[PDB]
RNA sequence: CUCGAUGUUGGAUCAGGACAUCCCGAUGGUGCAGCCGCUAUUAAAGGUUCGUUUGUUCAACGAUUAAAGUCCUACGUGAUCUGAGUUCAGACCGGAGUAAUCCAGGUCGGUUUCUAUCUACUUUCAAAUUCCUCCCUGUACGAAAGGACAAGAGAAAUAAGGCCUACUUCACAAAGCGCCUUCCCCCGUAAAUGAUAUCAUCUCAACUUAGUAUUAUACCCACACCCACCCAAGAACAGGGUUUGU
RNA sequence: UCUUACUUUUAACCAGUGAAAUUGACCUGCCCGUGAAGAGGCGGGCAUAACACAGCAAGACGAGAAGACCCUAUGGAGCUUU
RNA sequence: AACUGAACUCCUCACACCCAAUUGGACCAAUCUAUCACCCUAUAGAAGAACUAAUGUUAGUAUAAGUAACAUGAAAACAUUC
RNA sequence: UGUAAAUUUAACUGUUAGUCCAAAGAGGAACAGCUCUUUGGACACUAGGAAAAAACCUUGUAGAGAGAGUAAAAAAUUUAAC
């Protein structure tokens, strides 16, 4: 089946500009209180999530160097320690991963 | 078109002719070439016709300007501010006389469709018709099927 | 201009407190209506021929077999009355129809999810909001005061009822499932044509008649099952055992009414009128009412002697 | 649009608002003929008796 | 082409309008359109339909007089037709002769 | 329903045309003129 | 019609679905936090919770060991399950994982989620926090609560 | 009209319509005792089978049925299907022809495209038809043989609308081979009273009865919490729930 | 008979990329009638706020190929021949 | 007993100003040339001298259509592993 | 008689595939919107009318008018006593 007649621009504008075709305004955008960048209410802040991932990647690279090969997952818990810190009483018997930087303020030692 | 063009109602300029008639043509500006063939008829109109036409119309200031031009033109200006330009290219002397006389007699209003061939500010002397014009009145202005003094 | 919901701004401490608070108010409001006859009831008129009483709203619990004393097996559907109350009365004059109407509601729902206009309606009534509201055509002598609770014992074994509910929704369906068309053969050369409508009209009219059966949305519409016999009533749990199956999925809400079939006209002479008032009832009803022909669970095994 | 200006009522009752805006009643197009029981004795007496029935006819 | 041919319809529709308007004005006085137009001619009143329509709208007292005149001439016609020639011509039925 | 076979005003089966009162009067009016023509052509 | 169909149709069929979910779960056990398309994480989350329950049965339960052998494609993770992850949740009856939606993926705009085993050593996710109890609304409700408690004791 | 193409048989699928009715309803006549028939008036809501051979439409035959209706719709319907036949290119037989080749003949084989722009349409929501069994009854009827109707009861089939307790395919569910529900009227005539026409006469006389439904009632009906999550709701959208938002 | 369930593909929605035949103009309804003889466009009626998305294939004598059947042309060509 | 009703006829003014093929006639766009003209013209002589249609030719851009259709196994430290 | 054409001379082209209506006939079936001749009309040119409408009726010579008189022009019918 083929078109019997060319569709006019008048007809086409009605189809293309029908409210159903238009982009809807989003009402769920808000400011992230921690960083001030924008976020959606139900979604994690992109700026804060990236910050966490970047530190997570650095720690994982350190874990790699300590393991030094595939199939070397430890059978004990792990703790991340930053410059100027020492193992606590509850950190004894745990693999220590040492980061050459100051503990981020948002990374509370537990 | 009528639909594809503007229109207006029949009218006059300052109620012309009511108290006195005032010729609306106010100025005529001719542009004739000394040597152009297309101005031959315009040159003959300036030699024998324009002077006698000016005597008859002392309220119209005529400006004849001889200068090089390929298309001689007459520009008519009216009291209401309308400006009309009419080419006299290759026109005969009699043709130009006819055109100039027509310009003298026109009011200067736009030559467009006139909705009505008449105009009046007092269309009614006895009272314009309304739905009660020919209706009788009833005692106490009672409406149809209206109980009085209930 | 951004939308909000009830607990959006509530703190960790206030969310449990608010839930408990509104829950307790809901329960208290339902308990305050348990004595309709001590709270200025409307006149209780006697049943007369031609009288139409109110129906109920119930939830469809499921299905169950029962056996009759003649040995025959009848499957039945359990319908539980869950927080059924009269909501509004509209007089015959203002109804726009031939009869008066009485609005009934069923099943308590969260107030945090209802429109403001509905909430203020229920606030004046003093009841928690209901999921479904239905309109029952009644005669003037059967009017009941808004806020009166309705119970399963409104119906009695041996009665016949009509049950209306939304059918199960099957979405967009082809002609074979929707209309029972035969389709076309599976082999002998059929080309990409097995479940299709075929011809939809004649060539002459050069159009398709209104009402022509075609693929489209199936189910999810109101249907009514007529002439269902009430086999049993459990007064403790407020469950009505109706013969056969009723439209809708399990846990849907159904509209239960006295059967309008001509054979069952004027059989309400012995039925509660305008309704059953358990508080008014002099002698408490047994936990189960049975139709005379039903084999009760504790009855001796059938013997054909 | 014209049909919106037409107000049909099956009986003599007309809503009060409609009654208050009425201006003129139009004459009925058909003259309603009088039933025989509606004629006054003057009218009946004015119409002549056209024939003399036999005195011995049972009728 | 439409603009050219419309000049015929304009004249036709204008006269239809005048007849409709004259008919309405005549009915307000209990006269049908043919009775007014016909009897006005018999009074040697040559007012055309355009003017008659204008008079109905803007000079209703003159129009009622014209309706009365037509009605009077119409009644004189009936009286003459019913007569056997004994009666003299009606006062408004007399025709002014020209030569 | 009520179709006329083929074209309306030709052929074997046609749409019937009836004579109105004014069609009759129109014809008689011209018959009177011709009758008078006969007379004035007789002398 | 798909009434009551609780499982998604992903991958190349039923087997591929399990393999797809297994590879995700293996990644989660090793790294303890992974990001993947939202639908796939939601599907896998149930298995990740149940895996811990099998880990709690102990490494001497042969059925648990067979389950772990199938679901963990890297065998060094099986000791971690029985000796690290399961002991960490000894005092919980469930809720071992947390799943949060993250911004759409850049390339294909896929809806994305991050999932992690609670109690890991990684930097904490920027979790959503409810409004402070000191806000205007929460203080007005605290007053209402205080008032209701005082009237009940009386 | 159409050859700068209106696709050609039968079948499948879905059927719209006419009534000159095959079955079911209501009536008049009968060489109508009854049971069966024949004929005519009225009735188009509903229904109108499965098979063997044949490409068949038909036809014959087997077994049923209350009945297996007649027609129109581009001999309805191929942008839905089919390709057995028919009607290209191969081939054989009989016949014609000097041969090429040919025949209303027969015979085997032989590619059925299209992503839908427009019109139209995509729940006319919800009153049901029919057969059989029992009974009436071995009654009415009749010499006998034979043998009803009305009322009443029961049990089925089909159709329409739903459903999952069990069975079955199956297994958080969808299904049938399973289960549940299904309700009004039909106008042809047959009779009184009684004029024109002082009997009579059912009346395009005034009128009375069989004899009629405003088709009944039923269903539907309150709505900016709504970012988000769940769903028996769903293509998207919409809809229900969240007092089930760690 | 007589269909049903599930998986994959396709599908629909989001994101990227982005063809083709087709197209006089279109402000592109239904019925009956009419007519170059089968009407969305004419006559008489009826219907009728506006605009998407998904399906359908009854019509647009739908698209595609200047009908291959048929006839015609003092148009061709292959083949046979007394 | 009348009225309505044409491009018929009258009325005011004007008048060459409503048939295919075909035929006669009056004008004329732009271009070049001769001589004029000199904000775009005149008299003549010339000619590749005028395009709403050839399934026309070339180029541009629409319509169908943001439609048909097309593509990257998974996680991760990008090492690696599955 | 009322009229203004006519023949001749010179020079050419196009038309030579025809439709309905009335009338006289032929063929066919006293069928065809059928076929074939004859006389005339209309159409293939205008406008009005017969519902829409080439072929029936009215009417033709060309413009403007917001005058006027007309032409053709609408379908009638209702029934069985003795
Ligand atoms: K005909
Ligand atoms: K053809
Ligand atoms: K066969
Ligand atoms: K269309
Ligand atoms: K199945
Ligand atoms: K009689
Ligand atoms: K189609
Ligand atoms: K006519
Ligand atoms: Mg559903
Ligand atoms: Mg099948
Ligand atoms: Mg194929
Ligand atoms: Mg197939
Ligand atoms: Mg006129
Ligand atoms: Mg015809
Ligand atoms: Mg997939
Ligand atoms: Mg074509
Ligand atoms: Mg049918
Ligand atoms: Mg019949
Ligand atoms: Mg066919
Ligand atoms: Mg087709
Ligand atoms: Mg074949
Ligand atoms: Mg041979
Ligand atoms: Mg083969
Ligand atoms: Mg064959
Ligand atoms: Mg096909
Ligand atoms: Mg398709
Ligand atoms: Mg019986
Ligand atoms: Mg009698
Ligand atoms: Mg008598
Ligand atoms: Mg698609
Ligand atoms: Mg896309
Ligand atoms: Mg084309
Ligand atoms: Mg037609
Ligand atoms: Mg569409
Ligand atoms: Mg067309
Ligand atoms: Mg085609
Ligand atoms: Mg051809
Ligand atoms: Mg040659
Ligand atoms: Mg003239
Ligand atoms: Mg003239
Ligand atoms: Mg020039
Ligand atoms: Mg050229
Ligand atoms: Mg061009
Ligand atoms: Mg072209
Ligand atoms: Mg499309
Ligand atoms: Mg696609
Ligand atoms: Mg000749
Ligand atoms: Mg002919
Ligand atoms: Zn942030």
């Amino acid at each position: 089946a083929a078109p019997k007649n060319r569709r006019t621009i008048e007809v086409n504008r009605c189809r293309r500009r029908n409210p159903q075709k238009l982009i809807k305004v989003k009402n769920n955008i808000d400011v992230c209180p921690e960083c001030g960048h924008l976020k959606q209410k139900h979604v994690l802040c992109a700026y804060c999530y990236e910050k966490v991932c970047k530190e997570t990647a650095e720690i994982r690279r350190q874990i790699g160097k300590q393991e030094g090969g595939p199939f070397k997952a430890p059978t004990i818990e792990t703790v991340v320690l930053y410059t100027g810190e020492t193992p606590s009483e509850q950190d004894q018997g745990k693999r220590i991963i040492e980061r050459d930087r100051k503990r981020p303020s948002w990374f509370t030692q537990n | 078109t009528a639909r594809g063009t503007p229109s207006r109602f029949l009218a006059s300029v300052l109620h012309n002719g009511l108290g006195r008639y005032v010729q609306q043509l106010q100025r005529l500006s001719f542009s004739v070439s000394r040597d152009g063939a297309s101005s031959r008829g315009a040159r003959e109109f300036v030699e024998r016709e324009v002077i006698d036409f000016a005597r008859r119309n002392p309220g119209v200031v005529i400006y004849v300007n001889s200068r090089p031009c390929c298309v001689p033109r007459v520009v008519a200006e009216y009291l209401n501010g309308a400006v009309r330009e009419e080419s006299i290219h290759c026109k005969s002397v009699e043709e130009i006389s006819t055109l100039v006389q027509k310009l003298a007699d026109q009011s200067g209003l736009d030559v467009i469709r006139i909705r009505k061939p008449f105009h009046t500010d007092n269309p009614s002397i006895q009272g314009q018709w309304h739905p009660f014009t020919n209706k009788p009145t009833t005692f106490r202005g009672l409406r149809p099927r209206e109980v009085q003094d209930p | 201009k951004s939308g909000t919901w009830w607990d959006e701004h509530l703190s960790e401490e206030n969310v449990p407190f608010i839930k408990q608070l509104v829950s307790d108010e809901d329960k208290a409001q339902l308990a305050s209506k348990l004595c309709p006859l001590k709270d200025e009831p409307w006149p209780i008129h006697p049943w007369e021929p031609g009288s139409f009483r109110v129906g109920l709203i119930a939830l469809k619990l499921g299905m169950m077999p029962l056996w009759t004393k003649d040995g025959q097996k009848h499957v039945v559907t359990l319908l539980q009355v869950q927080d059924c109350h009269v909501l509004k009365y509209t007089s015959k004059e203002n109804c726009n129809g031939k009869m008066a109407t009485l609005s009934v509601g069923g099943k308590t729902v969260s107030r945090f999810r209802k429109a403001t206009s509905i909430l203020e309606f229920y606030r004046e009534l003093g009841l928690p909001p209901k999921q479904t509201v239905k309109i029952f055509n009644i005669t003037d002598n059967a009017a009941i005061k808004p806020g009166t609770p309705l119970y399963a014992a409104h119906f009695r074994p041996g009665q016949y009822v009509d049950v209306t509910a939304k059918t199960i929704g099957k979405g967009f369906q082809g002609v074979m499932k929707r209309w029972g068309f035969k389709g076309q053969p599976a082999t002998h050369g059929q080309t990409k044509t097995h479940r299709r409508p075929g011809a939809v009209a004649t060539g002459d009219i050069g159009r398709v008649w209104p009402g022509t059966k075609m693929p489209g949305k199936m189910g999810n519409i109101y249907r009514t099952e007529y002439g269902l016999k009430v086999w049993r009533i459990n007064t403790k749990h407020n469950i009505i055992y109706v013969n056969g199956s009723v439209p809708g999925h399990k846990n849907c809400l159904v509209k239960v009414k006295d059967s309008k079939l001509p054979a069952y006209k004027d059989l309400g002479k012995n039925l509660p009128f305008p309704t059953y008032f358990p508080d008014g009832d002099e002698e408490e009803l047994p936990e189960d009412l049975y139709d005379e022909n039903v084999c009760q669970p504790g009855a001796p095994s059938i013997t054909f002697a | 649009t014209m049909m919106e200006r037409l107000h049909l009522f099956p009986d003599e009752y007309i809503p009060e608002d409609i009654l208050k805006n009425l201006v003129e009643e139009l004459p009925q197009p058909r003259k309603i003929p009088k039933r025989l029981d509606e004629y006054t004795q003057e009218e009946i007496d004015a119409f002549p008796r056209l024939w003399t029935p036999p005195e011995d006819y049972r009728l | 082409v439409k603009c050219t041919k419309a000049r015929y319809l304009k004249k036709k529709n204008m006269r239809t309008l005048w007849i409709n308007r004259i008919t309405a004005a005549s009915q307000e006085h209990g006269l049908k359109y043919p009775a007014l137009i016909g009897n006005l001619v018999k009074c040697q009143v040559e007012l055309n339909r355009k003017v008659l329509a204008d008079l109905a709208i803007y000079e209703p007292k003159t129009f009622k007089s014209l309706a009365a005149l037509a009605s009077r001439r119409r009644h004189e016609g009936f009286a003459a037709a019913l007569g056997d020639g004994k009666e003299p011509e009606g006062i408004f039925s007399r025709v002014v002769q020209y030569h | 329903r009520g179709r006329i076979p083929g074209r309306q005003w030709i052929g074997k089966h046609r749409r019937p045309r009836f004579v109105s009162l004014r069609a009759k009067q129109n014809m008689i009016r011209r018959l009177e003129i011709e009758a008078e023509n006969h007379y004035w052509l007789s002398m | 019609i798909s009434h009551g169909r609780v499982f998604r149709r992903m991958g190349l069929g039923p087997e591929s679905r399990i393999h797809l979910l297994r590879n995700l779960l293996t990644g989660l056990v090793r790294h303890e936090r992974i990001e993947a398309p939202w639908a796939r994480v939601d599907e896998m989350r149930g298995y990740a919770e149940k895996l811990i329950d099998y880990g709690k049965l102990g490494d001497t339960n042969e059925r648990a060991m067979r389950m772990a052998d199938f679901w963990l494609t890297e065998k060094d993770l099986i000791p971690k399950l029985f000796q690290v992850l399961a002991p960490r949740y000894k005092d919980q009856t469930g809720g071992y994982t947390r799943m949060l939606q993250i911004p759409n993926r850049s390339l294909d705009r896929a809806k994305m989620a991050v999932i992690e085993y609670k109690g890991n050593c990684l930097p904490p996710l920027p979790l959503p926090r409810r409004d402070s109890h000191l806000t205007l609304l929460n203080q007005l409700l605290q007053g209402l609560r205080q008032d209701l408690r005082q009237s009940q004791e009386a």
